[PDB]
């Protein structure tokens, strides 16, 4: 043994479950809300189902320059009306 | 001298549930970041602006089709640092430009270095020979040749493998159509090493389990072994006679047996890595010139070699426009190679 | 991009009257098309006769014209060859031949409009993919 | 008798805390409509 | 806790059911509880299928494997295989479901409540694996039951409404079987056919008179042998050839079930008589011939002389000769010329496909049948997208033939592995070395060296 | 000691340099027949009309092949699944044109290799061994059945069996991908886990045992001389191996029971290859890999491509080009 408390000891203890019957659901709900509030889209820059294309275009907004790539994406995002 | 260096050394090498060590300062952040980057990207990040692909659970992909995709071909071989001149410190843009890919590849490479340092470090503390670390050079040779050297020989990171299940399958098929990689003898040796390793794994496991000495009374034979017993738990002599009579030859030196089990898969992976170094430069085993001269002149001459090139040509023409969107390939229907009817 | 009323506005007849479908009609058209038609017409082609597809340009040059709701609803009642010369109910599913194509037995007039609407809207979404076959997959 | 906050405790939670958060995020995605 | 841990029994928990080998009373419970599981699934699955069943869609578009089995027996269907009455499907499901409770009850009682061993309680129900007379008697009882079961199929066919006959003149119908084939040259002639293309061994049975007459022979044979094995005990040549133990007996049955699973796999893949295509969808050979037929019909309507159209290779575009001269469909379906089916045979002459019948006698119902089977070819993805692997999503279809064949190959394969596992272990346990080599008596140390 | 008992004692004798046994009585002639025909055909056989379209493919060395391109070519599509022994041909020249040799080789090989599996059981019984080495061999054996027998049955022709050659193998794999999307099948994926994992654990076990060899030799000699065949004592320290590997990961991720360790080595690749074989065998009946073609659709209904759709593009190019002269109608149903 290496001195830490056995896992089977911990996870059958009432105190473990008093603590984790709150902390586990609270994290799950935080993750749910990260998506349901739409915040995940904006943090990572991921298109919503209605923002892959403009209404009549069918070309990909593909990045084609190295050092103006940031401006190119920003320009593609404006053109979504 | 018991200065701060030696006290730190004491704490790093404590016998705990997860050994840490000096190697752990490199290993643990880099492995954690590479893994967290892959999970973050496959859950939330798109490939729309680099590849024209959806690639995250957020977009509706499943475990087989999510990926952290390579950057756009226009990024070249850019490090794509978060603070570099492309993303300019903008985390959201960075994700959209493929910064997670170099992030995963580079933290992964240094994580692999850290793991092999860990194998050396623990081996020196326990007093064993470092052959496990020596064996781990083969996975490192694979990772470095496929994820770093190969794209570095090509036009950009875009052509490296992307980190995903179906993205890697695309990588396999691209290598058939463009490189004829099944024809390459360095791949062939790699195949031999991997399949022979799987073979040795199965046969040695089965031979031990079926030449066991009866060292207990239970019908479950696992209980009749003690880690500190001095005796071999199975009969080398009976195993050697069985295989000599079934197969013609057998092992007789158990130290050679286990070295060979190290040797075979390790040598195979190293061979495949060399072939991929060649493919970095398009230095392929694509053709047999003698076959092509005969077949150019004799339209009745057909082999499985010429048949497979036709398949490669189909792969190239039918996948290239979607797979390389920055090239803007417009192939009218009439130029596409097709057999009759299909 | 979004499924807008413009997208859902299609020719009702040959004289130029349009009708605007709801999203519910379009989605019902798609489900009923899959149920009764896609086994031969998946993606707008025709597996048992690839020369004839469901592109709007192809439907406009049928006789009588089939590029509008009324022509398509009439086709599903009493289909003809492309030149109008023959009635093919005996080999093509229709209400007239619902005894021998049992899946047509539980289609109502409202269903035919929805299927018709799906066939006319899909090319506006998919472009060349609709009726294009494997080349455009 | 035993400590509570060890290296093992930290290792367990750097993995387990984001996992649960991600599982909730992916659970929510199953109800997104196009 | 008699034999209910590793120390008493010698078997770890992951081989825990091996603790039952000499506890006939608990072993009875295990077997009866398990039969209840089988009967449960049969009843419940049928009800599920019925609940999810739309009578206007072909069965094979609806993921049905049990209702096709009931319909084939002649319940619920009429001409052409159309569903006229779903109540028999309801009955079959309900009665199986109710019976599983009886079996579940008996199994749970014998397993945990009744006598653990049966030898003290009843010498009729008691048995010793090594008692070759008792074992063949128990075997004889079950052969008689199986023989009765085969005669129930005959009774259904001849006296209680008949069977669905895909070959019946007029498109397929339920038909009473009045003259079942009894000529043993026909019946046992099926057993000596080659299993290769064009012959097909017993998979080639193609008419209900042979199917019914074969079950008459099998019923009599099973009943006879069952009486024989009650009255006799194994002969000396048999005594010396076998291992006589519970595990050995298990391994013989595993070998037998594996063999039967492989036969069932091919039966459902090739046979369209006892697996009618109206219910199960077309066979693979069938759908491929139907594509050739569909395009012969289309092109001929456009004015093509299909008899003389030379294809790109020099072989006929639509028609060619088989290696023995028969006129057959062209293209890659040349491999499937052994296909026989009711929609195709009217075009067949002594020499194979007849060009005069092709030109003049193709009826619209044949064009319909061929187009339907061409577009329900048994190809599709694991997530049930129908068609070739490169097809797009739209059609939710995998043929019942592909479901039934893939599952029974997998099951037959693992049952062959189980036979090897238990036959090898039975041999080693009987001889006394299944736990390892005795160090003081290692046989190889008493043998001369090889070199 | 009559002559039959004498023959039986020789056949089953544990003193023959190579064990014969009752399985060996079938194994030896069938393997010899398949081997002799394979060698002769590989060197000298004339071209073979594999796809039945009078388009013969050259497989042998004397007709323009090297070791990499050469093959024994599968028998004609016109034959389908028909039995074609030499005596069903009007002449040897006919038999050779139609791929006769392929049938003779694989049928004798599959028989011989099945008896090879029984022979492994049989010798283990004569030596007083446990019996399951032949269960480990059932996984490669099942794989040979899958590509030489089961796949032709479902597809209806031995011409879609795997060719007996190196480039012919690659052709078989590429067409298999076009027609069943095997990369997206979970049974092939389990097969990859079987062989990648088996090679991983192979080097793992090799390196750990090698790392804990007990010093028995000087530095100028091979450490292999520190082991003597038949010695009673183990040659390495499994406690030190477990001490190293337990600290590499954590203690409970490491085996200390050599028996369960070696069982795990046996089971992981064998089970994986069973699944690979069942993959080939069930895709023989066209239950194909996952199809996510056009699974992701945007708000308007535009297709949003995934990596699955890029795979599909590759598969289409394979599909439209394979057997370029053999299809007359639009669907390649078998
Ligand atoms: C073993 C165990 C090791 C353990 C793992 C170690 C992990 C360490 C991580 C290090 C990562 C190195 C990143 C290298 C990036 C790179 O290379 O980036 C590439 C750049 C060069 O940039 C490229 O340059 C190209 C050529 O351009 C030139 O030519 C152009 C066209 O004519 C124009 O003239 C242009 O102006 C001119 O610059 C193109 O522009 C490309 O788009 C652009 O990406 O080199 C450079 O940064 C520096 C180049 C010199 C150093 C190269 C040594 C390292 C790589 C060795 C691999 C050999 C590969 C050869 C193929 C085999
Ligand atoms: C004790 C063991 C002793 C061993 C004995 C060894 C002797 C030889 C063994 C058999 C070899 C079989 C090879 C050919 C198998 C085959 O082509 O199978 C096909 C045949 C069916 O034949 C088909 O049957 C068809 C019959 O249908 C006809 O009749 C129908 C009637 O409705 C329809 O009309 C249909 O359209 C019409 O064509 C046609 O004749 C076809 O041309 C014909 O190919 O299956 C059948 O005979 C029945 C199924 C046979 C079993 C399949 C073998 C599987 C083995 C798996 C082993 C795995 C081991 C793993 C190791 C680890
Ligand atoms: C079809 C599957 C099946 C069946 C019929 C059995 C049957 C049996 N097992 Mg086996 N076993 C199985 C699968 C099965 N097993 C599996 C998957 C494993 C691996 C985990 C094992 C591992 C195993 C071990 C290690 C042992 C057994 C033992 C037994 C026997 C005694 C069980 C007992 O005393 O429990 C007592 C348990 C209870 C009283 C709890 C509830 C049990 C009941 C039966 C639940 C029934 C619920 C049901 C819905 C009620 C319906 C009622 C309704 C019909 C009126 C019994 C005959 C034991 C044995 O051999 O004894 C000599 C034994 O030691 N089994
Ligand atoms: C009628 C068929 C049959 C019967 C009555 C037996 C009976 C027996 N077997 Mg045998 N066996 C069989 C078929 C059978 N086997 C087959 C087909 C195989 C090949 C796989 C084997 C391979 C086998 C091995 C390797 C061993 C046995 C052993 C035994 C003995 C102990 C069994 C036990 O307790 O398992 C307990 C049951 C379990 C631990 C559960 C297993 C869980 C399975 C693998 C899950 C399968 C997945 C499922 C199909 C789908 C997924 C479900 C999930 C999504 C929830 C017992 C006498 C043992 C023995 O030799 O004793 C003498 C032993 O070591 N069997
Ligand atoms: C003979 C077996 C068999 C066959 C051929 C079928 C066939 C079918 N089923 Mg049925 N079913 C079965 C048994 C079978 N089922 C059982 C045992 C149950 C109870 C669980 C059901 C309950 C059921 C329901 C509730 C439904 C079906 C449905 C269907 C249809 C769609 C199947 C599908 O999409 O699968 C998807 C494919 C899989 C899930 C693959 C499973 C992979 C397994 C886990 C691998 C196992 C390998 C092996 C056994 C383990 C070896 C381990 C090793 C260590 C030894 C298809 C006609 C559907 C339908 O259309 O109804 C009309 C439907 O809704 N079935
Ligand atoms: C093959 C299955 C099978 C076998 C071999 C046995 C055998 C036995 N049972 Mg068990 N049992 C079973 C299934 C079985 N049972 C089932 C399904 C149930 C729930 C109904 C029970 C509930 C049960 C109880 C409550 C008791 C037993 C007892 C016994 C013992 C004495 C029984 C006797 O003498 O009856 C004499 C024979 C008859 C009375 C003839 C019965 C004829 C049946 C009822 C009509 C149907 C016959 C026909 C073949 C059925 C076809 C069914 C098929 C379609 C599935 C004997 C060892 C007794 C025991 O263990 O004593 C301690 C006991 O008390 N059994
Ligand atoms: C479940 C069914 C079953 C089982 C398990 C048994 C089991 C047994 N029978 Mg019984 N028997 C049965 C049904 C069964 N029988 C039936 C239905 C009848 C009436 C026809 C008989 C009539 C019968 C007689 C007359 C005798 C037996 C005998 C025996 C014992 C020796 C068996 C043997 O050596 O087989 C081994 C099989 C052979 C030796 C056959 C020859 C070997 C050939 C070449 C194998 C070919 C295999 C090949 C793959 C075939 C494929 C299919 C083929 C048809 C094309 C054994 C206990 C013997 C005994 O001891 O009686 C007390 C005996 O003399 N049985
Ligand atoms: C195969 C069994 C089919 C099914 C199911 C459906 N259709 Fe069909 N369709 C099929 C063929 C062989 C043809 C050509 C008929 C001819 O000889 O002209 C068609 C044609 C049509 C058309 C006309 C297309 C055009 O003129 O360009 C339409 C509009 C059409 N089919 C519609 C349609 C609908 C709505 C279906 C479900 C109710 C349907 N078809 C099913 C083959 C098959
Ligand atoms: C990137 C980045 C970063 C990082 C981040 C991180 C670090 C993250 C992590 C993350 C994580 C860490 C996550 C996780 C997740 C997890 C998950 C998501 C899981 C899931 C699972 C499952 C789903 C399971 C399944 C299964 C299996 C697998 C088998 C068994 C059975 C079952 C079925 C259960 C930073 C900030 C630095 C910077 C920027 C960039
Ligand atoms: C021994 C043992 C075991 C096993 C057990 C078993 C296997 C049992 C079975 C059991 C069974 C097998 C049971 C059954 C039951 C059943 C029931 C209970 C039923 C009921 C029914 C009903 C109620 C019906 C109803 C209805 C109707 C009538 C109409 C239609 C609709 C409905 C459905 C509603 C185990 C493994 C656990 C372990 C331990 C030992
Ligand atoms: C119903 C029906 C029918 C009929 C059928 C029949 C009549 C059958 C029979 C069957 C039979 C009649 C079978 C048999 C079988 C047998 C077997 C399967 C055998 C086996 C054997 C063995 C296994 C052996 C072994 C061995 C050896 C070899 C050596 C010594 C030792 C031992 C013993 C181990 C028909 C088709 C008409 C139609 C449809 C329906
Ligand atoms: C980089 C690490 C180099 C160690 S540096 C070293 O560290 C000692 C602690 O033991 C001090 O006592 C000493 O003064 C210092 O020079
Ligand atoms: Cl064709």
């Amino acid at each position: 043994t290496t001195g830490e408390r056995p896992f089977s000891d911990i996870i059958t203890s009432v105190r473990y479950w008093v603590i984790h019957s709150i902390t586990i659901p609270a994290l799950f709900i935080a993750g749910w809300l990260f998506v349901s509030t739409g915040l995940a889209y904006d943090v990572f820059g991921t298109p919503r189902p209605d923002s892959y294309y403009a209404q009549e275009q069918r070309s990909i907004p593909l990045v084609t320059d190295r050092f103006e790539a940031k401006q190119q994406v920003e320009t593609f995002l404006e053109q979504l009306k | 001298e018991r200065g701060w260096f030696d006290i730190l050394d004491d704490w790093l090498k404590r016998d705990r549930f997860v050994f840490v060590g000096w190697s752990g300062i490199l290993l643990f952040p880099c492995a954690y970041l590479a893994l967290g980057g892959w999970l973050t990207g496959t859950t939330f990040v798109t490939s729309w602006y680099t590849h024209g692909l959806a690639s995250s659970y957020l977009e509706g992909c499943n475990f087989l089709t999510v990926a952290v995709s390579t950057p756009a071909n226009s990024m070249g071989h850019s490090l794509l640092l978060l603070w570099g001149p492309e993303a300019q410190g903008d985390f959201t843009r960075w994700c959209q430009l493929g910064g997670l890919w170099t992030f995963i590849a580079l933290h992964g490479a240094f994580g692999l270095i850290g793991f092999m340092l860990r194998q050396f470090e623990i081996a020196r503390l326990v007093g064993v020979r470092p052959y496990n670390a020596i064996a781990f050079s083969a996975p490192i040779a694979v990772f470095v040749s496929v994820f770093l050297i190969y794209p570095l020989g090509q036009s950009s990171w875009f052509f490296a493998p992307s980190f995903g299940v179906a993205a890697i399958f695309r990588f396999l098929l691209f290598f058939q159509g463009f490189h004829n990689w099944t024809l390459n003898p360095f791949h062939m040796m790699g195949v031999a090493g991997v399949l022979g390793g799987a073979l040795l794994c199965a046969i040695h496991g089965a031979t031990v389990e079926n030449t066991l000495f009866q060292d207990g009374e239970g019908a479950s034979t696992f209980r009749a072994f003690n880690p500190t017993q001095a005796e071999e738990t199975y009969s080398m002599v009976t195993a050697n006679r069985f295989w000599s009579q079934i197969f013609g030859i057998a092992f007789s030196n158990k130290r050679w047996l286990h070295f060979f089990m190290l040797f075979v898969p390790v040598t195979g992976l190293w061979m495949s890595a060399i072939g991929v170094v060649g493919l970095a430069l398009n230095l392929r085993s694509y053709d047999f010139i003698s076959q092509e001269i005969r077949a150019a002149e004799d339209p009745e001459f057909e082999t499985f070699y010429t048949k497979n090139l036709l398949l490669n040509e189909g792969i190239r023409a039918w996948m290239a426009p979607q797979d390389q969107p920055h090239e803007n390939f417009v192939f009218p229907e009439e130029v596409l190679p097709r057999g009759n009817a299909l | 991009a979004e499924l807008t009323p413009e997208v859902l506005t299609v020719p009702l007849n040959s004289e130029g009257k349009t009708i605007t479908l709801t999203e519910k009609q379009y989605l019902e058209g798609k489900r009923l098309f899959q149920y009764a038609c896609a086994s031969c017409h998946v993606g707008g082609i025709t597996k048992t006769n690839p020369s004839l597809d469901l592109r709007t340009e192809t439907l406009a040059l049928a006789t009588p014209p089939r590029d509008n709701i009324e022509g398509l609803v009439d086709y599903m009642k009493n289909p003809t060859t492309y030149d109008g010369e023959q009635e093919i109910a005996e080999v093509h599913p229709s209400l007239r031949s619902a005894d021998i194509f049992p899946k047509m037995r539980n289609l109502t007039e409202k269903d035919l409009v929805a299927i018709a609407g799906h066939i006319l809207v899909e090319p506006k979404i998919l472009g060349d993919k609709w009726g294009g076959g494997k080349v455009y997959y | 008798s035993y400590p509570i906050f060890t290296v093992r405790w930290v290792a367990v939670h750097t993995l387990a805390v984001p996992t649960i958060f991600f599982l909730g995020a992916i659970a929510a995605m199953q109800f997104i409509q196009r | 806790a008699t034999n209910r841990d590793q120390e008493s029994s010698g078997f770890a928990w992951w081989a825990g059911n091996a603790r039952l080998i000499n506890l006939s009373g608990k072993l009875l419970g295990a077997h009866v509880a398990h039969a209840g599981l089988i009967v449960f699934w049969a009843g419940a699955m049928t009800l599920f299928e019925l609940a999810h069943f739309i009578p206007e869609k072909p069965m094979y578009e609806q993921g049905l494997i049990l209702i096709p089995h009931i319909a084939t027996l002649g319940w619920g269907v009429g001409p052409g295989g159309e569903v006229v009455d779903t109540f028999p499907f309801f009955v079959v499901g309900v009665v199986h479901l109710i019976s599983s409770a009886v079996l579940g009850f008996g199994g749970v009682y014998h397993a945990i409540r009744g006598p653990e061993t049966l030898e003290e309680y009843s010498s009729f129900f008691g048995y010793d694996w090594k008692d070759k007379n008792k074992m063949t008697t128990i075997l004889g009882f079950h052969l008689i039951v199986l023989g009765i079961g085969a005669l129930l199929l005959v009774a259904k066919a001849m006296f209680f409404g008949g069977l669905y006959d895909t070959w019946a003149p007029g498109g397929g119908d339920v038909r009473v079987i009045t003259n079942p084939t009894l000529d043993p040259r026909v019946i046992f002639g099926y057993l000596l056919k080659s299993p290769f293309g064009g012959e097909g061994w017993i998979v080639s049975v193609n008419n209900l008179e042979d199917v019914v007459g074969g079950h008459i022979w099998i019923g009599l044979i099973c009943i006879a042998g069952g009486i024989w094995h009650i009255l006799t005990t194994p002969f000396g040549w048999a005594r010396r050839a076998f291992i006589w133990s519970g595990e050995a007996y298990l391994s013989y049955s595993l070998g037998a079930l594996s063999m039967m699973g492989f036969i069932a796999t091919c039966f459902v893949w090739f046979n369209n008589t006892v697996y009618p295509s109206e219910f199960y969808g077309p066979t693979g050979p069938e759908a491929s011939q139907a594509q050739a037929m569909t395009f012969l019909i289309r092109d001929q309507k456009l004015g093509a002389n299909v008899g003389s159209a030379q294809g790109p290779t020099g072989l006929g575009k639509y028609l060619m000769r088989s290696p023995t001269g028969e006129i057959i469909f062209g293209g890659e379906t040349m491999r499937f010329w052994d296909f026989r089916g009711p929609w195709l045979e009217p075009l067949r002459g002594p020499n194979g496909l007849d060009l005069n019948k092709i030109k003049n006698d193709i009826q619209p119902w044949q064009e319909r049948r061929a187009a339907e089977y061409m577009t329900h070819a048994p190809l599709g993805s694991l997530n049930s997208v129908g068609g070739v692997a490169t097809e797009i999503n739209s059609v939710n279809f995998v043929s019942p033939r592909s479901w039934l064949a893939t599952s029974h190959f997998v099951l037959a394969f693992f049952f062959l592995v189980g036979h090897l596992w238990h036959a090898g272990r039975a041999r080693a346990a009987a001889a006394g070395f299944e736990k390892g080599i005795d160090r003081e008596s290692e046989p190889v140390l008493s043998m001369p060296s090889l070199d | 000691a009559n002559l039959w008992e004498r023959f039986c004692n020789w056949v089953t004798s544990t003193d023959n340099r190579l064990y014969v046994g009752w399985f060996g009585v079938i194994m030896i002639p069938t393997l010899l027949a398949a081997t002799i025909c394979f060698v002769i055909a590989f060197i000298a056989a004339p071209p073979v009309d594999i796809d039945g379209i009078r388009e013969p493919v050259s497989g042998s060395l004397l007709y323009g092949n090297n070791i990499i391109t050469g093959a024994v070519v599968p028998s004609s599509n016109a034959i389908g699944l028909h039995f074609y022994p030499i005596w069903e041909a009007a002449s040897l020249d006919e038999w050779l044109y139609n791929g006769g040799p392929y049938q003779l080789i694989i049928f004798h090989f599959l028989l011989g290799a099945s008896c090879y599996m029984g022979r492994q059981w049989e010798l283990s019984y004569r030596l007083g061994m446990r019996p399951w080495i032949c269960v480990a061999y059932s996984a490669p054996l099942a794989s040979a059945f899958a590509v030489f027998l089961i796949y032709p049955i479902g597809q209806g022709s031995f011409s879609d069996g795997m060719p007996l050659g190196i480039s012919g193998t690659f052709n078989f794999m590429i067409v298999f991908q076009a027609e069943h999307n095997i990369l997206m099948h979970p049974f092939h994926q389990l097969g990859v886990a079987g062989v990648f994992g088996g090679a991983l654990f192979c080097a793992m076990h090799g390196s750990l045992v090698t790392s804990s060899l007990i010093r028995e030799t000087t530095e100028t000699e091979s450490a292999n001389y520190g082991y003597k065949f038949g010695q009673e004592e183990e040659t390495y320290n499994i406690v030190a191996a477990h001490g190293y590997f337990g600290r590499l990961i954590f203690q409970y991720a490491s085996f200390n029971n050599s028996r369960s360790l070696h069982f795990f080595l046996a089971a992981w690749p064998v089970v994986g290859v069973w699944f690979a074989a069942l993959g080939i065998s069930t895709m023989a009946f066209n239950l194909n890999g996952f199809n996510f073609n056009h699974s992701v659709i945007d708000a308007k209904g535009n297709v949003i491509n995934t990596w699955a759709d890029i795979i599909n593009r590759a598969n289409l190019g394979m599909e439209v080009m394979h057997e370029r002269n053999a299809h007359n109608f639009p669907l390649d149903l078998a």
